[PDB]
């Protein structure tokens, strides 16, 4: 069985260069044929180009010509997809997948793993956790939703947990949405019975890895 | 004149020489891709097609130019042996006057084909999990192949009328294609190693052909002898004579054959005519 | 440049039914069409190649047909791991274009969205930005509209929406919209509200709060 081990996530800046690798786990190359596919956040799939490693043939789609350059290292069994003049719309998850010698027929059967390329002009900023108090205690007399709202952090991801992982029933963590300023934001709410309010204390502990921040915000009622 | 007739006939020929090793053509470790096939050429030897026929391990042995059982009797100047691996649904294309993508411009057999073709399934050497990508085949060409022509060039095929410039693109296909040989595959998609013998009768004397069938000698009885072609009758018995190293038969006074050396023990025998009158 | 177009866009059904996807090609790919399945947060995997050949390891329920410009992928018996996004690619000639996609959902009885609205906290008001969050919880189907009325004035162009994936226990979604605005704007106005219009709601529910008085 062939594997295609790929590189890691690479945050970049506009106008810079990115080089994604797709090493073949198992030694060197053979008559495989490798193509590069990217998928924008919340979109479909896009095909960029392909390389013939052993036969030394490689070019990309006419949209990407003059900007992409696919190369291979047969000794190490590693293929590269150096991409220049990075643009803000070039952020996506880039894949690599072998597809059989000729380009018409079989199809990509073994895929890589994805190399998230985030290209923006912001610096690693810690989250600013703000509380979402259980306001308007009138909904149903027995249900309540509360939670903190992580705002203005960069880059992804941040992991929110409640009561040090001891509370997961009825916990929603919404996907992060990119603001206009260039920083991300996501909420995390939990549905809680109204009886537990005022006796049980809930605390959301965020874990942002790029900026190693460990915040503990205890959410309480509306200051009585 | 008690002119009796001989009991039976005996034929004796020299010992079996070099066995003409087909074993490195049928038991080879790795064959070649059908677009680049081997053409190992045979020469002076003793070809034993009998084991090939009754091997009980082959799937196809359809033989066109000559009968399979007369293979040990006809004698040929030269013999070739092509070898490659193809799919099951494609062995039917290895025949004169056939079309397809692997018979038309991968391996063309002439209409006046005189040799013949052997093919057996090997789904235990050429098929590995994850695919065996060492076996390629051409599926694009400018023109058809004439019989017994090899093509190994890998210039990118230009299907349209646009310049192509050595890279793939719109109407620029890579000529070759791989076999995804995976163990879990139904018959007709599994590898099939194919060997194609093509006997040649050239103006030079024949050097490659089958063994002669010798029999046990008989002494002091009247039989019909055949020693390397010379034939007749008479009693065979030992004689206190000699021959020179290079001389097989002698001719007596009045110029008739009288003594012949059997080509198995290098021992001299006299052909005394059986008593008559 | 061949343009593929799949139909329909979502194709939501129930577990045990039969699915039918179409990859109507623009030009005329002979018979080279590959079908892929992509589950959320994963890599796509090949299912059907050459428009009729099942890839290794794929269960027998995935069957493909069609040729020329009209194709079809049919799943005979849906299973809980058969709900994903399905892409079709034409491997006829340069460049191998993909298709739109089809998020095969799960059908269930229509549910009413619980609505909660949270005013900005005083800690979050230390800076100049105030954000109000209106939360839609455990509804179905996906289509739901949220619109803000600050002092009974329609607010547009300044709110952002985020929806979770389909739940793995009751197949219900969840929605959250944020009212991003400056501190000066927040302190200049009195009443804020969010309205929810859903298929499963008899009337558009609207919850509101008065600035400061809470």
């Amino acid at each position: 069985e062939v594997q295609l081990v790929q590189s890691g996530a690479e945050v970049k800046k506009p106008g810079s260069s990115v080089k994604v690798s797709c090493k073949a786990s198992g030694g060197t190359f053979s008559n495989y044929g490798i193509s590069w596919v990217r998928q924008a956040p919340g979109q479909g799939l896009e095909w960029m180009g392909r390389i013939l490693p052993t036969f030394g043939t490689a070019n990309s789609a006419q949209k990407f010509q003059g900007r992409v350059t696919i190369t291979a290292d047969e000794s190490t069994g590693t293929a590269y997809m150096e991409l220049r003049s990075l643009r803000s719309e070039d952020t996506a998850v880039y894949y690599c997948a072998k597809e059989g010698l000729a380009f018409l027929g079989y199809g990509m059967d073994v895929w890589g793993q994805g190399t998230t390329v985030t290209v923006s002009s912001a610096s690693t900023k810690g989250p600013s956790v703000f509380p979402l108090a259980p306001s308007s205690k009138s909904t149903s007399g027995g249900t309540a939703a509360l939670g903190c709202l992580v705002k203005d952090y960069f880059p992804e991801p941040v992991t929110v947990s409640w009561n040090s992982g001891a509370l997961t029933s009825g916990v929603h963590t919404f996907p992060a949405v990119l603001q206009s300023s260039g920083l991300y934001s996501l909420s995390s709410v939990v549905t809680v019975p109204s009886s537990s309010l005022g006796t049980q204390t809930y605390i959301c502990n965020v874990n942002h890895k790029p900026s190693n921040t460990k915040v503990d915000k205890k959410v309480e009622p509306k200051s009585c | 004149n008690f002119r009796v007739q001989p009991t039976e006939s005996i034929v004796r020929f020299p010992n079996i020489t070099n066995l003409c090793p087909f074993g490195e053509v049928f038991n080879a470790t790795r064959f070649a891709s059908v677009y680049a096939w081997n053409r190992k050429r045979i020469s002076n030897c003793v070809a034993d097609y009998s084991v090939l026929y009754n091997s009980a391990s082959f799937s196809t042995f359809k033989c066109y130019g000559v009968s399979p059982t007369k293979l040990n009797d006809l004698c040929f100047t030269n013999v070739y042996a092509d070898s490659f691996v193809i799919r099951g649904d494609e062995v039917r294309q290895i025949a004169p006057g056939q079309t397809g993508k692997i018979a038309d411009y991968n391996y063309k057999l002439p209409d006046d084909f005189t040799g013949c073709v052997i093919a057996w399934n090997s789904n235990n050497l050429d098929s590995k999990v994850g695919g065996n990508y060492n076996y390629l085949y051409r599926l694009f060409r400018k023109s058809n192949l004439k019989p017994f022509e090899r093509d190994i060039s890998t210039e990118i095929y230009q299907a349209g009328s646009t310049p192509c410039n050595g890279v793939e693109g719109f109407n620029c296909y890579f000529p070759l294609q791989s076999y995804g040989f995976q163990p879990t595959n139904g018959v007709g998609y599994q590898p099939y190693r194919v060997v194609v013998l093509s006997f040649e009768l050239l103006h030079a004397p024949a050097t490659v052909c089958g063994p002669k069938k010798s029999t046990n000698l008989v002494k002091n009885k009247c039989v019909n002898f055949n020693f390397n072609g010379l034939t007749g009758t008479g009693v065979l018995t030992e004689s206190n004579k000699k021959f020179l190293p290079f001389q097989q038969f002698g001719r007596d006074i009045a110029d008739t054959t009288d003594a012949v050396r059997d080509p198995q023990t290098l021992e001299i025998l006299d052909i005394t005519p059986c008593s008559f009158g | 440049e061949i343009v593929l177009t799949q139909s329909p866009g979502t194709l939501s059904l129930s577990p045990g039914e039969r699915a039918t996807l179409s990859c109507r090609a623009s030009q005329s790919v002979s018979s080279y069409l590959a079908w892929y399945q992509q589950k959320p947060g994963q890599a796509p995997r090949l299912l059907i190649y050459d428009a009729s050949n099942r890839a290794t390891g794929i269960p027998a329920r995935f069957i493909g047909s069609g040729s020329g410009t009209d194709f079809t992928l049919t799943i005979s018996s849906l299973e809980p791991e058969d709900f994903a996004v399905y892409f079709c690619q034409q491997r006829s000639n340069w460049p191998l274009t993909f298709g739109g996609g089809t998020k095969v959902e799960i059908k269930r009885t229509v549910a009413a969205p619980s609505v909660f609205i949270f005013p900005p906290s005083d800690e979050q008001l230390k800076s100049g930005t105030a954000s109000v969050v209106c939360l839609l919880n455990n509804f179905y189907p996906r289509e739901a509209k949220v619109q803000w009325k600050v002092d009974n004035a329609l607010q547009s162009g300044n709110s952002q929406e985020s929806v979770t994936e389909q739940d793995s226990k009751d197949s219900t979604y969840s929605l959250s919209s944020t009212l991003t605005l400056s501190k000066a704007d927040y302190e200049k106005h009195k009443v804020y509200a969010c309205e929810v219009t859903h298929q499963g709601l008899s009337s558009p529910v609207t919850k509101s709060f008065n600035r400061g008085e809470c």
